[PDB]
Order: C-alpha cells, then sequence, then structure tokens
RNA sequence: GAGCUACCUAAAAACAAUUUUAUGAAUCAACUCGUCUAUGUGGCAAAAUAGUGAGAAGAUUUUUAGGUAGAGGUGAAAAGCCU
C-alpha cells in the first residue's frame, strides 16, 4: 500500500505538459462555475486578436 | 616523449600487488618499533646522577581535545588530553657543534606513511631503524641528560604535579582586517560614515612622510608558533600515554605539539624528584598503575565531596 | 550585566524605594573597575531625584554553573554606612554573597529566604 | 574561516543549492549517466547515495516515500527508485555512484566536468581506468616477492 | 533501552579515543551515584553540597528545561519559581558534590525545550517545592504531557512564534492574530527539513555504546 | 589615484616576464592504449569517451521512440540488444532496445 | 527656435475600494509629485536606483493640434523658465 503521488506534469513549470495542466485549471473553474453569465464571462474576458 | 615525468607509487602496481604492497609495509613498521622497544638491553649510554642546573628532554604529542575535571576542592578545572604516539629520539647533537652553550636531542612523533615523503628524509629514518614522524623538534639538554639516539619516549617521562609547557602552531584565520587581528576599534555604522566601517584609521604621522615599520596592518592571521607556560600536569595515564594538561594549548585538535619542562623560575628545578633521564618501563625497575592522579585531584568513583 | 540606565527591580521593604510607584530606578555608576556589576557588586542607584546607593543581590544574566539566574534585576538598598535600608528581604538571595569578598552578613541576616 | 563548512556555495543562494541539485539528482535518477561541472556534480554524489538508502527502506515506510517526493520532481521516477535502483544495490552497503573526470569543456568557458553514473548501468561502460597487469616487469618482480615471503610465512 | 544523551558523540574530526576515555570515567561515577532516567519537562529534586556552608547541603526542586552538554561535562537546567521570583540553575550531571537526583515526575513534554515558559504565564512554571513523588510504571512509554501553555503579552524574550524555533507547545491562536502567524512564515526555510546531508544518523553507534554501557553494569 | 609618470618598458618587461606570470609545463600527458590519442593521467581519454557518448545517445533516441512520452520510464530493469542477439531466460520481463548495428566491442 | 519648458486657446481622456457626507474633507492604489537616508559618482542615469515619504473629484493629472520670440516672450517672483 504505497500511495506514490500522481504521475502528472508540473502546474508552475515552463514546458507543454505543465502548460496543459494550468489550462485545466482554468476549465475547471468554468466546470464548477454556478451560473451561464458567469460561465461565459470567463471565456471570454481576455481578449486576443 | 622525452622529457621528465611524473610518477606515485601506486601509479604501476597492480591490484593483487596493490594490497600486498600496502599490507608489506605495514609488517615492517611493527617489526622496526618492536627492535626499540627495549632501550636499556640495547647498549644504553650511561645513566649520570641528576644534579642541580640539569634539564631534560621532552615530549611531542597529539592534541586529542579537552574534558572537564574536579578537584576536592568542588572546583573544575578545563583540562585538555594531550597523547604521546611513537615518540622517539632521533638525532644527538653535541655542545659545540649545535652552536649554543647546551647539547640539543631531536624528538620525533607521529609516525607517518611513507609513500609520499622525499627519498633524502627516507633514507635517514632508514638508517636510524625506525619509520618516519610526521614532525622534528630540538630539545636544549644537558649533557647529564642526554639519551642515546632511537630511545622510544612514553607519557611515564611526566608525572602528576609537574607544571609542564606547551608550544605549538596556532589555528590559521587566514588574511583578516585590523580589526579582529589587532582589535581595532573600528568606526561607527551610521550617523554619515560613508564605505569606513573596519578600516584602519591614520596610518601614521604626516611630517614623517613613511609609515613607520612593523605597524598593525591587516594581513594573515594565526598559523604561528606559540607557547604557553605553567601548565600542570593533573593526571598521566600510562596505558593510553594521556597526559591531562590544565587550561588552553595551542593548536587546533589533533594538532602535534611540543610538551617540555616548565621555564618558570618557580619550576627551575621540579625535575629533581622526576625520572632524570627518562622513565624505560622496559627496564621494570616499577610497576606503574594505569592512571597517576594529584593530591588535590578528586578521582571518580571516590565518595561525594563533602564540604564539611 | 547591571550597567549605567538600567531600570532595576528594589526587592526590599523600604518605604523609600519599596512603593510601588514612580518609573523604576535607574543605575547611574558601577563600583567597579569594569562597568559591567555582578551579583555582590555595589550601585549608585537614582531614586525620586536623590541618589541612594545600593547592593545587587541577583541579576538576568546567566551566570556559573550551580549558580540561581533570575527573571529579574533585583536590588537591595544600603545606607551610606553600610547598614541596609529595608528591614527585611524576602525573595531568595543568592548564599554566594557569604564568601564573596566584602561586607554581605547584615543582608545576609535581613534575608530570611536562601537560594 | 570556512572551515569544517562540507556544504558549497552555489545558485542565488541556500535554497536555489538545494533546487539546482534535485535537477541533476531527478536526471540522475531517470538517465542514470549524468554530466556536469566537477563541482555540482561532486556536491550532488553525497545526496545521490542517500537516495538508495531511503530506497532501501522500502515504499511501505512514510519517510522514504516522503523524502523519494521532493527529491524527484518527475513523479514517474519515484516507483523506479524503489523497485529496480533499491533491489539493485541491496547486495551492496555503499558505492552506490561512480565519478569520473571528463576533459575540460570545450565551450570557450572551459570548465572542468565529471561524468557521474549509477554502478550497474544497461548504458555502455565507462572507459575506466586500467591498471598495469601483473606480467609487467614490475608487477612480476612484487610477485615473485610475495612467494618468497608466503613460503617464508 | 534509553540512552543518556551525553553518551552520544557529537559528529566531528575528533577520534574515538577521546570518548572511550571520557565514557570510562562517567561510568564510574554512576556506579557511585546513580543518574534516573528523565526527559526534558520532568519536574527533579536535586541535591547539592554548598561550599559555602559547613557540611551542610541544599536541595532544588524544578521543572527540566534544557539538557546539553557531551561526556563528562553534561548538564542539565530545571526551573522553579519561589515567592513569585523565578529562577533557573544549569546543574552538571557529574559534579563532585551532588549527592542525589531524584525524578519527582517522569514525563516528556511536546517540545524538546522549554525556554518559552518564561514567557508563559507563572502558574504554567511554578511547582511546589514539597511535592511527593507520583509512582511510575517502568514497562510503560514515558508519559507525553500535551498541554499548550498561555503566553502573556506580546513582547516576548525571543520570537517563538518564528519558524526555527519549531514550537510546538504554545497556544499561539489566543495570543497572535492569523495575520501575524502568516508574517512568520516567510522565514519558513522549507527545504533544511528535506536535505539528506544534515542529518546525523548513529545508529551503529548507539548499538556500539550501549553494549559496552551495559558491559560496565 | 592616478599615475605619477609613465612606466618604462624596461619596468613593464619585469612584471609580464616574471616566473610568476609564465605558464607552468605539464607532466601528466600520456598516450592512450587503445586509440593512441593524448590524455592527462587522472582524465579520461576525449577520443575513447566520445565513442561511448555517442553511442550513449543512439541508444537513450532509440528509447525515446519507444516510450512517446514524458512519463513514461519503466519501473522494471533495462536493457540493450544488437542484431544477432535473442533474449536469455534471465532476461525475461525486462525492457529491450534494439539497435541495428553489431555489438560494439567495448560493449559487453 | 515654445515637439523641452512658462502661460494661454480649442478638441478630448483618466480617477478602484472604503468612510464621511454632500466636500480645493478622510484612509489608500492606479496616477502625479520628489521630504528624508543610503548607494552611485566616466554611474543603469550629463540627475538614476533601493527604501522612505506628499497629493490622489481637484487651483486634479494626461493626450492631440495651435498661439505668444530675445530692445522680446512667460512668470501662484525662484531674477524662475524659453531645446
Ligand atoms: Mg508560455
Ligand atoms: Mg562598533
Ligand atoms: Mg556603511
Ligand atoms: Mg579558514
Ligand atoms: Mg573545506
Ligand atoms: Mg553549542
Ligand atoms: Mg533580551
Ligand atoms: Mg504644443
Ligand atoms: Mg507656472
Ligand atoms: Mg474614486
Ligand atoms: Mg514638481
Ligand atoms: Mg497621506
Ligand atoms: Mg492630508
Ligand atoms: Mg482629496
Ligand atoms: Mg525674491
Ligand atoms: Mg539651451
Ligand atoms: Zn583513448
Amino acid at each position: 500500500v504505497a500511495r506514490y503521488p500522481p504521475i502528472v506534469a508540473s502546474m508552475t513549470a515552463d514546458s507543454k505538459a505543465a502548460r496543459q495542466r494550468r489550462v485545466q485549471r482554468w476549465q475547471a473553474t468554468v466546470h464548477a462555475a454556478p451560473s451561464v453569465d458567469e460561465k461565459i464571462r470567463i471565456l471570454t474576458k481576455m481578449q486576443f486578436k | 616523449l622525452h622529457s621528465k615525468s611524473s610518477t606515485w607509487w601506486d601509479e604501476h602496481l597492480s591490484e593483487e600487488n596493490l594490497s600486498f604492497v600496502k599490507q608489506l609495509v605495514s609488517d615492517e613498521n611493527k617489526t622496526q618499533l618492536t627492535s626499540k622497544l627495549n632501550p636499556l638491553k640495547d647498549e644504553p649510554w650511561p645513566l649520570h646522577p641528576w644534579e642541580p642546573g640539569s634539564f631534560r628532554v621532552g615530549l611531542i604529542a597529539l592534541k586529542l581535545g579537552m574534558m572537564p575535571l574536579w578537584t576536592k576542592d568542588g572546583q573544575k578545572h578545563a583540562v585538555t588530553l594531550l597523547q604521546v604516539q611513537d615518540c622517539h629520539v632521533l638525532k644527538y647533537t653535541p655542545k659545540e657543534d649545535h652552536n649554543g652553550k647546551i647539547a640539543a636531542l631531536t624528538v620525533g612523533g607521529k609516525t607517518v606513511s611513507r609513500f609520499y615523503k622525499p627519498d633524502s628524509r627516507l633514507e635517514f629514518y632508514r638508517d636510524l631503524g625506525l619509520p618516519p614522524k610526521q614532525i622534528h623538534k630540538i630539545f636544549h639538554v644537558t649533557d647529564n641528560a642526554v639519551i642515546k639516539p632511537g630511545t622510544p619516549l612514553y607519557a611515564a617521562h611526566f608525572r602528576p604535579g609537574q607544571y609542564v609547557d606547551v608550544t605549538a602552531k596556532t589555528i590559521g584565520k587566514g588574511f583578516q582586517g585590523v580589526m579582529k587581528r589587532w582589535g581595532f576599534k573600528g568606526q561607527p555604522a551610521s550617523h554619515g560614515q560613508t564605505k569606513t566601517h573596519r578600516r584602519p584609521g591614520a596610518i601614521s604621522t604626516g611630517d614623517i612622510a613613511r609609515v613607520w615599520p612593523g605597524t598593525k596592518m591587516p594581513g594573515r592571521m594565526g598559523n604561528q608558533n606559540r607557547t604557553v607556560y605553567g601548565l600542570k600536569v593533573w593526571r598521566v595515564n600510562t596505558k593510553h600515554n594521556i597526559i591531562y594538561v590544565n587550561g588552553s594549548v595551542p593548536g587546533h585538535k589533533n594538532c602535534l605539539v611540543k610538551i617540555k619542562d616548565s621555564t618558570l623560575p618557580a619550576y627551575k628545578d621540579s625535575c629533581k624528584n622526576l625520572p632524570f633521564p627518562t622513565y624505560f618501563p622496559d627496564g621494570d625497575e616499577e610497576e606503574l598503575p594505569e592512571d597517576l592522579f594529584d593530591e588535590s585531584v578528586w578521582q571518580p568513583s571516590e565518595p561525594s565531596i563533602t564540604f564539611a | 550585566a547591571v550597567q549605567k540606565m538600567t531600570r532595576v527591580r528594589v526587592v526590599d521593604n523600604s518605604a523609600l524605594g519599596s512603593t510601588p510607584y514612580h518609573r523604576p530606578p535607574r543605575c547611574i555608576h558601577v563600583y567597579n573597575k569594569s562597568g559591567v556589576g555582578k551579583v555582590g557588586d555595589q550601585i549608585l542607584l537614582a531614586i525620586r531625584g536623590q541618589k541612594k546607593k545600593a547592593l545587587i543581590v541577583g541579576h538576568r544574566m546567566p551566570g556559573s554553573r550551580m549558580t540561581p539566574k533570575f527573571d529579574s534585576n533585583n536590588v537591595v538598598l544600603i545606607e551610606d554606612n553600610g547598614n541596609p535600608v529595608g528591614t527585611r528581604i524576602k525573595i531568595p538571595i543568592p548564599t554566594s554573597l557569604r564568601r564573596r569578598e566584602g561586607e554581605y552578613s547584615k543582608v545576609l541576616a535581613i534575608a530570611q529566604n536562601f537560594v | 574561516i570556512s572551515h569544517g563548512r562540507v556544504y558549497r556555495r552555489l545558485g542565488l543562494g541556500p535554497e536555489s543549492r538545494i533546487h539546482l541539485l534535485r535537477n541533476l539528482l531527478t536526471g540522475l535518477v531517470r538517465h542514470e549517466r549524468i554530466e556536469a561541472t566537477w563541482a555540482r556534480a561532486d556536491e550532488m554524489r553525497g545526496y545521490a547515495e542517500k537516495l538508495i538508502d531511503y530506497g532501501k527502506l522500502g515504499d511501505t515506510n512514510e519517510r522514504a516515500m516522503r523524502m523519494a517526493d521532493f527529491w524527484l520532481t518527475e513523479k514517474d521516477l519515484i516507483p523506479k527508485l524503489f523497485k529496480v535502483l533499491a533491489p539493485r544495490f541491496q547486495g551492496q552497503n555503499g558505492n552506490y555512484t561512480r565519478m569520473l573526470q571528463i576533459p575540460n569543456r570545450k565551450e570557450q568557458d572551459r570548465a572542468k566536468m565529471a561524468v557521474i553514473e549509477y554502478k550497474g548501468n544497461y548504458l555502455p561502460p565507462l572507459p575506466l581506468p586500467h591498471r598495469d597487469s601483473n606480467l609487467t616487469l614490475l608487477n612480476q618482480l612484487l610477485l615473485g616477492l610475495q612467494q618468497d615471503l608466503h613460503h617464508n610465512q | 533501552r534509553f540512552l543518556s544523551p551525553e553518551f552520544i558523540p557529537p559528529r566531528g574530526r575528533t577520534n574515538p579515543l577521546k570518548f572511550k576515555i571520557e565514557r570510562k570515567d562517567m561510568l564510574d561515577r554512576r556506579k557511585v551515584l546513580p543518574i534516573p532516567e528523565f526527559y526534558v519537562g520532568s519536574i527533579l529534586r536535586v541535591t547539592t553540597a554548598d561550599p559555602y556552608a559547613s557540611g551542610k547541603t541544599s536541595q532544588f526542586l524544578g521543572i527540566c528545561i534544557k539538557r546539553s552538554g557531551n561526556g563528562l561535562g553534561a548538564t542539565f537546567t530545571l526551573r522553579n519559581t519561589i515567592e513569585g521570583q523565578g529562577v533557573e540553575i544549569c546543574f552538571e550531571l557529574y559534579n563532585p558534590r551532588i549527592q542525589e537526583i531524584q525524578v519527582v515526575k517522569l514525563e516528556k513534554r511536546l517540545d524538546d525545550n522549554l525556554l518559552y515558559l518564561r514567557d508563559a504565564l507563572p502558574e504554567y512554571s511554578t511547582f511546589d517545592v514539597n511535592m511527593k513523588p507520583v509512582p511510575q510504571e517502568a514497562c510503560q512509554e514515558v508519559p507525553v504531557n500535551k498541554l499548550k501553555v498561555k503566553m502573556k503579552p506580546k513582547p516576548w524574550s525571543k520570537r517563538w512564534e518564528r519558524p526555527n524555533f519549531n514550537i510546538k507547545g504554545i497556544r499561539f491562536d489566543l495570543a497572535l492574530t492569523e495575520e501575524q502567524m502568516k508574517e512568520a512564515q516567510k522565514w519558513n526555510k522549507p527545504w533544511i527539513e528535506f536535505d539528506m546531508m544534515r542529518e546525523y544518523d548513529t545508529s551503529k553507534i548507539e548499538a556500539a555504546l550501549w553494549e559496552e554501557i551495559e558491559a560496565s553494569k | 589615484a592616478a599615475p605619477k609618470n609613465r612606466r618604462t618598458i624596461e619596468v613593464n618587461r619585469c612584471r609580464r616576464r616574471n616566473p610568476q606570470k609564465l605558464i607552468k609545463i605539464k607532466n601528466n600527458i600520456d598516450i592512450c592504449p587503445e586509440c593512441g590519442h593524448l590524455k592527462q593521467k587522472h582524465v579520461l581519454c576525449g577520443y575513447c569517451y566520445e565513442k561511448v557518448r555517442q553511442e550513449t545517445t543512439k541508444i537513450r533516441q532509440q528509447i525515446g521512440a519507444q516510450e512517446g512520452g514524458p512519463f513514461r520510464a519503466p519501473s522494471v530493469e533495462t536493457m540493450v540488444l544488437y542484431t544477432g542477439e535473442k533474449p536469455s531466460e534471465k532476461d525475461q520481463g525486462k525492457r529491450i532496445v534494439e539497435r541495428n548495428i553489431k555489438r560494439p566491442s567495448w560493449f559487453t
């Protein structure tokens, strides 16, 4: 019964896998967002070309 | 190529020889040490009696460390442990050639390896028939107290009670500033002192247009031969050749020292009671106890001190 | 280490100093070749616009082994002639004062306790 | 004034020194042969061996598991350390890592280098130094002496 | 097996021969005077002869707040408050003028040091002078008293809230606001607990010492 | 502080040609038994060492292709096999890295 | 030569949270400024950096274009500014 740490990429590392995990964190906030208007706000609050 | 090459003992030795060589040398050291274990049965020089004005030889010991000690008055005295290791007299110069009024003997200690020594040093020790010693020192000894070269020396040369003097190189602290080296006060940290906190003040007088020789300036501190005088001998451990010397002794732990009979005026004639040339256990005149104590010292396992 | 300007506790019963009012007495002079004053060392104390000689009976600085280190700097007021000002000293007083060079028997008689 | 201070001063401070060694160690625990400047490789060597000591303790031990996490940034290597590195070294009690000095770097930095590895690795064997054979002139003479002495003994 | 802390040598370049000599002297004294087992936080009564007095001894009772020293120089400090006056005395284990050492209450506390009691309320350091010894069970684990003391106003002799001390026996919440506690963590130094070269392993030494110590018996 | 006089080439030639400022010759250079290239006694031979590292890179590249991911390190023992070699019974259950080239002489 | 800077005209823009109230009031960011100490001193800098400080809905700050030119211009006057 060895409670190994999960085999996942680091959150704060400067790597593609680490970047992808940070992306999942952002998407989590949308999933747990209570209302639709808050869902839309989180998705589109940042403007890129 | 056709040029000078660098080499060491291990460069060529094979795997099997490597262990054999490191073992053969160890066997030889034991045999050589045993050969000199009996001074009095090896054509000893005449043992003249003591008379006033005599000066004995002294030992070279390794500084093991420090430990506390108590006297029957209840006071605690910090005492240091000095171990005599393979202390053998090496060379005997005569009065005239020594350039001093007194004769001089060389007393080496602390046997060391043979693989990293200059050929000249090994040749000298081979003739003497003893393993090489880490350090050499010279003791001024009167003609009456001369000891034949190669005579082993032990901690029984001293006894409890005798004041003794120890000298060794001080711990090297490297290049240091004027404040730490000589205890200069220095300058204040605040109130406007700009880039001047630990610097020396005015070097000298302006008019002389120069700095006096010997001025106290930043430089390397420590690693200088120094001596401590009037250090009582509290106890002598015959089995391990450990002498208990009062107070602090110069040098780092495991540093070789030069123990010698004290030169202070009060201790002028303290050698008379002790063995005049030295103590030879091989003589077996008397069997000494393992631990020798001084009268004031409170030995362990005795009843607890009561200040009645 | 009692020095100049140190606020000190007058562990005594003298009305002049034992009463709990005014700023804590401050040390003005230490009767030693060195500035630092330890147990059994006289000091000059300024109390209520007056200069009174006192005696140190304890201090907060660590001492030699088997010695009592107090949690406050304690001092005892002593008259110029040597007789202590206070008539009683209930807080424990270290017994080392007996063998220290000086006159301390008077204080020991006043001090009922001993540590 | 740094007598008895075993540690070096590396990185931007004490914590940085710990985090640079965690990266060489993780690379070593992952590749089993890593290169670095002699000073930094030698600094890690003490840390490299002590991981095997914790690995020997076993998975169940909580302290070994916790330590194996701080000192292994990548988390796919804790299973390896416990289940292949540790079993290999059970017989031995020391000398887990082999360190040798590679020539100076050809970078215009010209820094001293060393290669550190784990013994028994699958990678091609390092060009280790070779001592002379017993048949060589000097070696053969010593063997003759050994035989003579063995007979005398 | 309770090995007295002083027996374990500290690491360094000192030769073992120095420790061997000290142990032999220490063991000899233990035969004359038995040093009972005690840990920081236990209440002790120590009888010592007074050099100033003529054929008269003295006793001091207090809680052991610190254990320090190695070999024959081992010392321990036990504290108590008398007549509202706090007193601390540093005692040497092997001083020849100690007649007896008594463990009034054998117990362990959450912390390896109780120096912070200076900033605690007076009650937490006051102990009755004549308190009688409590019964003790050898075939048990030493009782661990988990009392968390209450502190006096914030200005303390030392910054006990700071992470370096690692005090686990103070009720910080009553005395310190949560914002202050977060500020203390700026000095945490988390890396120290996970560097494998700061650990001094004495498993073999402790086993080796125990045999020799038991061998003397 | 600024120079009070120009320093002559004779004085300059005394300072920069001092023995303390010259290159000290190296006495620890030897010839590698295998390849014959030069090496220092206390250092490995770069020419021989380069062969080992070049093979190491090829083996490591092959390993990377098989795993195909960052966190794919296998707990089980690793092993490298070259063409013409088949795993033994004792080598069962060990990751195998296949190399097209023949077994190098130094590799055993 | 008023793209710096003093002043003015025109067209514009910025000011979160908190408490007062209904404001050249308060705490304090963005932002404006430049009391103090320290470092720097051929400096990162021909006036900066690190801290510490003052104002921050107003006589506020900022942007864009234009106007006033040396016997002069501008000036909440320091004989201050006008590359
Ligand atoms: Mg990115
Ligand atoms: Mg100063
Ligand atoms: Mg300064
Ligand atoms: Mg040094
Ligand atoms: Mg060093
Ligand atoms: Mg200490
Ligand atoms: Mg303090
Ligand atoms: Mg304009
Ligand atoms: Mg204006
Ligand atoms: Mg607003
Ligand atoms: Mg301004
Ligand atoms: Mg303000
Ligand atoms: Mg205001
Ligand atoms: Mg306002
Ligand atoms: Mg004016
Ligand atoms: Mg101009
Ligand atoms: Zn080669």
